């Protein structure tokens, strides 16, 4: 009945895991060799990543 | 040049496994079956022991080596 | 019709044990079925193995 | 009014629980050769009885 | 044929011919999957 005013904190834990960002068109796992991996621009050229 | 004689015989018929089974697995997109399904502050004793027994044993559906058990229905946990 | 018995029970078989192993093989004894007293004997591992 | 700390007594809890559990569930099942016979109490001469 | 089968379609629902079975404790098993 005499509770004091409050403020909420949210956090999450995820251990024993690796974040993944697949290099695929729709992020799905449509196979080992993703279509973007076979995309001709990435296949017949050079690029720089930042 | 026929290697059928090397295989176990299931009765007048060699036990030739499926040719479509040669391994392939990688980081993502490769999943295999048989998943990780699973001073007492609390004295209940009972369910506790029972639970420990459960913890040491197993159950699933593609465990179809041999037989499922009599009358039937086809179910999940594929 | 004919009094010939159809069950020839030697004393070399151990039918009880055979049924126990068959029950383990087909199903999983960990579950309890009160109809046939299907309650496999077991021990607390922290008692057998200290 | 109490001067100084209050009177109190100490006991280890987890040790006591563990000791009870161990003593019962192991000691009461050792082979009878390690067990002995009590004093001033009648006991069955048959080793196979519950008594 | 058989009309005594559950029909999940116009086509009947029938299992494999080879369905009749055995296991001896033996290890005369220790054999593989339904797949």
């Amino acid at each position: 009945k005499t509770a004091v005013d409050s403020i909420t904190q949210k956090k999450f834990l995820c251990d024993r895991t690796l974040w993944r960002i697949p290099f695929s068109s729709n992020f799905m796992s449509m196979g080992a060799l993703t279509d973007l991996g076979q995309n001709l621009l990435y296949a017949n050229s050079a690029h720089a990543l930042d | 040049i026929n290697f059928a004689s090397l295989a176990p015989r299931h009765g007048s018929r060699p036990f030739m496994g499926n040719w479509q089974d040669i391994g392939t697995s990688n980081m993502s997109g490769g999943a295999f079956s048989w998943g990780s399904l699973w001073k007492a502050w609390n004295s209940s004793t009972g369910q506790m022991l029972r639970d420990k027994l459960k913890e040491q044993n197993f159950q699933q559906k593609v465990v179809d080596g041999l037989a499922s058990g009599i009358s039937g229905v086809v179910d999940l946990a594929n | 019709a004919s009094q010939l018995n159809a069950v020839v029970d030697l004393q070399d078989r151990n039918t009880e044990l055979s049924y126990q192993l068959l029950l383990d093989s087909i199903g999983d004894r960990t579950r309890y079925f009160s109809m046939w007293n299907q309650a496999v004997d077991s021990y607390d591992p922290d008692v057998r193995i200290i | 009014i109490r001067v100084g700390n209050n009177f109190a007594m100490e006991i280890n809890l987890n040790a006591n629980l563990w000791r009870n559990f161990l003593y019962s569930n192991i000691a009461l099942y050792l082979p009878d050769k390690l067990k002995y016979s009590p004093s001033n109490v009648k006991i069955s001469d048959n080793p196979n009885t519950y008594d």
